[PDB]
């Protein structure tokens, strides 16, 4: 099935929040109604967050992540929760690699935002 | 895993 | 029922991030094994990160998340999620006032790291 | 934090499943638009299904789970997963007592149908 | 990745349901240990139980499930999500033809029990 | 079930 | 953030 979709509601700031656990420099694109909004691209072993953003939904609400290390896409995982009928969270994980460990690239989307 | 063994 | 309270594997490294969202500043406390391990603090009404961690879950694994905005408790919600039986999330929403978007504080537990 | 409750979309089919692990008999009242639209009741320790139905969100989608034993309100965990930005799964644990294990009724609610 | 592979703690019971929402009979098998553990069958698009057991999770913990239509294995989607640090739900949507709803067979495995 | 089991059953 | 940006910072 397709992993790292998530259907938001229209026009809505979300946060988007990128987080590095691998030899490989990692490029996190976010695509907001089928266009890049967002570009992260960073490199660590030891979480550190190599983006995080604030955009927007759009008028689709439709937001995309897609991960790639040295132009080869990563396997993506995903699923979202809301907390209390009101706190959303959206969550990726990817693997760069052949251990399993989905950790490569770790990216939080949050709403709402204020 | 010598590719790795250079990480 | 209590919330912000995860067992996590022990002696394992995770990822601790928190974003704030409100007029108020926040402080987030983490213990493991009931001690605080670590302290974040920052005010923010666009989701900006105010701390991000690595730490150790120790023997226990018993990791707790605490809010408070000038001393005053935050209420909490919570839950892990776990995607492809290996990703793991422990996810902290905070509500420090009286509109309930459970936002204010923002924290993100990951692991595994590395 | 309010647990228990739902947004669904509206006027759209859902499933209701109700389990029970606990000496005391369960009474798991599902409301929607705030009127009682299912009952179910029954006692188990060993996860009988104490009532399965398919309800109707109505115009709000507001979807309310209660649980009590023997008139006590039980106390309610909840929380909304998503996968594949599609099935949807709105889970609940309640607790009737003081081991904490918050299954004495578990309540599984899932859409789309069909 | 990997889906509908749970890791449960070991020698635990658990339940484990299955619901079909699809003109095709579902076959739902549930592995412990990588040997068949339970095998549910049944046909419905109005969310009917086909299915439901109380299992062991075994030396392993190891539990997967499987899901075909007339032999035909069906795509899986699966996460796993945890209660206030307690009650666990492994959920599996399946689908088994073109429109994506992922409910064709629907999977929910909650513990602990009694 | 047992002596727990019976008081359980019993009381509720 | 306006009116009720400046309040909110203000007072807390
Ligand atoms: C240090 C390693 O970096 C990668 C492999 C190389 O490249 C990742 O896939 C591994 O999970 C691990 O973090
Ligand atoms: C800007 C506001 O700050 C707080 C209340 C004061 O003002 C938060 O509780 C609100 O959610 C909102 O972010
Ligand atoms: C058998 C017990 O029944 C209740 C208490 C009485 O006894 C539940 O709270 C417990 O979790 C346990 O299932
Ligand atoms: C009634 C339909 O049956 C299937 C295929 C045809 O038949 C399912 O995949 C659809 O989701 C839908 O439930
Ligand atoms: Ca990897
Ligand atoms: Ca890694
Ligand atoms: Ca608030
Ligand atoms: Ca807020
Ligand atoms: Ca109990
Ligand atoms: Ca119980
Ligand atoms: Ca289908
Ligand atoms: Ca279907």
């Amino acid at each position: 099935a397709t992993q790292g979709v998530f259907t938001l509601p229209a026009n809505t700031r979300f946060g988007v929040t990128a987080f590095a656990n691998s030899s490989g420099t990692q490029t996190v694109n976010v695509l907001v109604n089928n266009e890049t909004a967002a570009t992260f691209s960073g490199q660590s072993t030891n979480n550190a967050v190599i983006g995080t953003q604030v955009l927007n939904s759009g008028s689709s609400g439709k937001v995309q992540v897609q991960v790639s290390v040295n132009g080869r896409p990563s396997d993506l995982v995903s699923a979202q929760v809301i907390l209390t009928n009101e706190l959303n969270f959206a969550l990726v994980g990817s693997e760069d690699g052949t251990d399993n460990d989905y950790n490569d690239a770790v990216v939080v989307i949050n709403w709402p935002l204020g | 895993c010598l590719x790795c063994l250079l990480k």
